């Protein structure tokens, strides 16, 4: 009911950035990997949205650093497609998979190199990408 | 159950996302949040069978439009949307169009006009214009508004039929 509840409410928080209000749903007991319908987690959110603390924070209180959503795009994946790069380090010094395919095998690297982000590309290979990898088309990011 | 692919394509703000929320979640979004990439995944009933939907929720705002390519390889039908008040994307069905069929090399891919915000007091896009169009393409013209969730069903249902 409550715990659920929550879990909205932290979504809703994370989404829109409210740094504080992500701390207290949490203490009030808020689930840290809580699913949108679309399967997106706090931690995607915050990534997507570039909220660098709120990052910081969900990691801090065991959010899963390379869950999937129903794309199957981890948060690196959300965080390399729009350029955010402090958080692609965060994420990466918490334990992201480099190479976490999503449903169509895009790594985080074919989404970077897509949209242009060479700083991301950079970082990311520093980090162990695989500059071979091939999605399930056979196409590799180039 | 069969399992179907759909995807959501059109302009920025023509209301892709509130469409897709409404089939899923039965309830109507006000609030812009611009999309790059979700998935949504649903259980129905269409025409006594049960089925699966597989939705992709696309992006309108062209810094992604390099995606495309992707998701039109994967996609088996796509529900192109514009909006009622919006002439800019309704002539950007054209461009999902020709890269849809490029990309899947044939005239002939699943595919539904969803001409959205029906409830809306004054359009700019005709209604005839729209019939045109979509016997043009040889496709069917569904009018929809996500906000009183008319014509929500009937699009996805529709788009699903052809398919089949
Ligand atoms: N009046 C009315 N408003 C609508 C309708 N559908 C969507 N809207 C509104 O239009 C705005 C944008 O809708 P949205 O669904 O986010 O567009 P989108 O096509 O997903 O845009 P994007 O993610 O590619 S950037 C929102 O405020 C939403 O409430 C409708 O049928 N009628
Ligand atoms: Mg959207």
């Amino acid at each position: 009911g409550r715990h659920m509840d929550l879990g909205k409410k932290l979504l809703e928080a994370a989404r829109a950035g409210q740094d504080d209000e992500v701390r207290i749903l949490m203490a009030n007991g808020a689930d840290v990997n809580a699913n949108d319908s679309a399967g997106h987690t706090p931690l995607h959110l915050a990534a997507k949205r570039g909220h660098l603390e709120i990052v910081e924070v969900l990691l801090k209180h065991g959010a899963d650093v390379n869950a999937m959503d129903n794309t199957g795009f981890t948060p690196l994946h959300l965080a390399a497609l729009r350029g955010h790069l402090e958080i692609v380090e965060v994420l990466l010094k918490n334990g992201a998979d480099v190479n976490a395919q999503d449903r169509t095998g895009r790594t985080p690297l074919h989404l970077a190199a897509k949209l242009g982000h060479l700083e991301i590309v950079e970082v990311l290979l520093k980090n162990g990408a695989d500059v071979n990898a091939q999605d399930k088309f056979g196409k590799t990011a180039f | 159950m069969t399992e179907y692919k759909l995807v959501v394509v059109g302009a920025v703000g023509v209301g892709k996302s509130a469409l897709t929320i409404q089939l899923i979640q039965n309830h109507f979004v006000d609030e812009y949040d611009p999309t790059i990439e979700d998935s949504y995944r649903k259980q129905v009933v269409i025409d006594g069978e049960t089925c699966l939907l597989d939705i992709l929720d696309t992006a309108g705002q062209e810094e992604y439009s390099a995606m495309r390519d992707q998701y039109m390889r994967t996609g088996e039908g796509f529900l192109c949307v514009f909006a009622i008040n919006n002439t800019k994307s309704f002539e950007d069905i054209h461009h999902y169009r020709e890269q849809i069929k490029r990309v899947k090399d044939s005239e002939d891919v699943p595919m539904v006009l969803v001409g959205n915000k029906c409830d809306l007091p004054s359009r700019t896009v005709d209604t005839k214009q729209a019939q045109d169009l979509a016997r043009s393409y040889g496709i069917p013209f569904i009018e929809t508004s996500a906000k009183t969730r008319q014509g929500v069903d009937d699009a996805f249902y529709t788009l699903v039929r052809e398919i089949r």
